């Protein structure tokens, strides 16, 4: 990745946090599915 | 040019990291209590 211009130390943390953000943005949309799922369970009596 | 260019990208992404973790927790927290409210009525 960082062969020049940007220092390796920066970009390695950058790769990490990007993989973090992408994962978190996935989890977050999933947790909305669990959210509605429970509400679908609020549906009955 | 320099690391700054990507570091500016970095600092923005860590910033989203903060909020994402916030919401995942808030949703998860809501999910936790939301179950308890339905279960004690739906299943008992």
């Amino acid at each position: 990745g960082p062969l020049g211009s940007s220092v390796s130390e920066l970009e390695q943390r950058l790769r990490d946090v990007k993989n973090t953000n992408s994962r978190f943005r996935k989890a977050l949309m999933e947790k909305e599915n669990e959210l509605q799922a429970l509400i679908r369970k609020l549906g009955p009596e | 040019m320099d690391s700054k260019e990507d570091e500016e990208r970095y600092q923005k992404l860590v910033t989203e990291n903060e909020q994402l973790q916030r919401l995942i927790t808030q949703k998860e927290e809501k999910i936790r209590v939301l179950r308890q409210r339905l279960v004690e009525r739906g299943d008992a």
